[PDB]
């Protein structure tokens, strides 16, 4: 019941849209990220006073 | 085809004694689950499919 065709082709031509050549982009975002959380957790007790 | 009873409660089934609707079940049929797997992968796109994976 689970492998509707409509449901199935949906979400596969979704995820192939989201994702074709946004690795960098994931990349990118995973890494600022990254840099930006640990600047700021750096000052937790800063943050917490 | 056979039909299993799990006995359950302390009150006893009187002869001719009917069970409730509610309590019985139906099996899902061999030629329902190969219906059910011919007619969803019939319409697969499997390119996409393949592409997403």
């Amino acid at each position: 019941r689970s492998l509707e065709p409509e449901k199935v082709n949906t979400i596969a031509t979704s995820l192939i849209t989201i994702f074709q050549g946004q690795g960098g982009t994931i990349n990118d975002i995973l890494d600022q990220t990254a840099q930006l959380t640990a600047s700021l957790a750096d000052r937790d007790q800063a943050i917490g006073e | 085809k056979n039909i299993e009873i799990e006995p359950r409660g302390s009150e006893t089934l009187k002869p001719r004694g009917v069970l409730p609707v509610g309590q019985t079940s139906a099996p899902y049929q061999i030629y329902d689950a190969f219906l059910d797997v011919t007619r969803n992968a019939a319409g697969w796109d499997t390119q996409a499919v393949r592409q997403s994976l």
